[PDB]
C-alpha cells in the first residue's frame, strides 16, 4: 500500500544523470527465451 | 571567418533556460522544473489542442468511454460472480467435511480477501479509465505529462 | 584548445543522431541521442551550468 | 528508545512528533529517501543502511 506510493512516486523522478535516466529506461522491457527471439525473428 | 553546425534535432540555448529566472519560462509560463523535464526528455508536453473538435466529440467519445467502463465493469461484475461460486465451493468443502472450527473460517477469508484484491483491481481499472478521460477534459496547450 | 574537443562532442552526437534517424531506431535511442546533442551544446556553452 | 534516550524532554518529544510507527516504517521512509528512483524493497532497505 504505502510501499505502492513510494514505487509510484519513484517512477516520476527524473534523477538528473543522463546515464542514469538511460538506465532507468532500459530496464522497462522484459528480456525473453529463444523461442521468443525465434518468432520475432521470422516476425521481423 | 566562422562556420556552422546544422544540427540534426533543435536544441535550446543554456542561457536562457538555466539562467535563473529562466527567461525561457517567464515567456511561456512553465515552471523550471518543467521546462528541464520537456527540454531534457523526461516528460511530454502538450502543443497543440482542437478545443472545437474536444468539445464536439465530448460526447461521442464520452459514449466510447460509457461503453468501455461497461466492459470493465462486466468483466469486474463477472469476476465477483466467479468470486461468489468459488466461496460457495469453498463453504461447501468446510462444512461438508471435518474440518477445523477457525480453518474453514481462515479459507473464506481467504477468499473474501481474494475478492478484496479483485476489488482493488477494478478501483485500479476504475482510476486508469477516468483519471485519462479527465486528463483529456483539461489537455490544454503547456500541459506537462510525467508517466509516459 | 581545449574548445576542439567540446566542438566534437557536439559534431560526433549529431553525426550520430542522423545515423539513427536515418536507419531507423526505436524512440528510446534516438531520444537518447538528442538528450545528450542537447546536452553536448550546453557543454559547448557553459560547462558545469 | 526510551530506554536508553529517556532521561531528555528533547528525546520525548522526538518519539511523540515522529509519527514513524513501526521499523518497517522507518526502513521504507529512510531508503525512500537515500536513494528515490528505484523500487523500494525489503532487502535494499536494510542491506543498504
Amino acid at each position: 500500500e504505502a510501499l505502492r506510493q513510494a514505487r509510484k512516486d519513484a517512477e516520476l523522478t527524473a534523477s538528473a544523470d543522463s546515464v542514469r535516466a538511460y538506465l532507468k529506461q532500459i530496464g522497462k522491457v522484459a528480456l525473453l527465451n529463444a523461442e521468443e527471439e525465434v518468432e520475432l525473428a521470422k516476425r521481423i | 571567418r566562422m562556420g556552422h553546425i546544422e544540427l540534426a534535432a533543435p536544441v535550446t540555448h543554456i542561457w536562457y533556460f538555466k539562467g535563473v529566472p529562466s527567461r525561457l519560462g517567464y515567456l511561456l509560463d512553465l515552471a523550471p522544473k518543467d521546462l528541464e523535464k520537456i527540454i531534457y526528455f523526461a516528460a511530454y508536453v502538450i502543443t497543440s489542442v482542437d478545443e472545437e473538435m474536444r468539445h464536439n466529440e465530448l460526447s461521442t467519445l464520452e459514449a466510447e468511454m460509457a461503453v468501455e467502463r461497461k466492459a470493465v465493469e462486466d468483466q469486474r461484475d463477472g469476476e465477483l460472480e466467479a468470486r461468489a461460486q468459488k466461496l460457495e465451493a469453498d463453504l461447501a468443502e468446510l462444512e461438508a467435511e471435518g474440518a477445523k472450527a477457525d480453518a474453514r473460517r481462515k479459507v473464506r477469508d481467504g477468499g473474501e480477501r481474494e475478492m478484496r484484491q479483485i476489488r482493488d483491481r477494478a478501483q485500479r481499472e476504475l482510476d486508469r479509465l477516468e483519471d485519462i478521460w479527465s486528463t483529456f477534459t483539461k489537455l490544454a496547450p503547456k500541459q506537462l505529462i510525467v508517466d509516459e | 584548445s581545449d574548445l576542439n574537443d567540446l566542438y566534437r562532442r557536439v559534431i560526433n552526437r549529431n553525426n550520430r543522431l542522423k545515423r539513427l534517424i536515418d536507419l531507423g531506431a526505436p524512440e528510446i535511442i534516438v531520444n537518447n541521442e538528442k538528450r545528450m546533442l542537447q546536452e553536448s551544446v550546453d557543454a559547448l556553452f557553459d560547462n558545469g551550468r | 528508545i526510551v530506554e536508553r534516550f529517556g532521561f531528555s524532554e528533547i528525546m520525548r518529544s522526538t518519539l511523540e512528533k515522529d509519527n514513524t510507527v513501526g521499523t518497517d516504517e522507518a526502513l521504507l521512509d529512510i531508503y525512500r529517501k537515500l536513494r528515490p528512483g528505484e523500487p523500494p524493497t525489503k532487502e535494499s532497505a536494510q542491506t543498504l543502511l
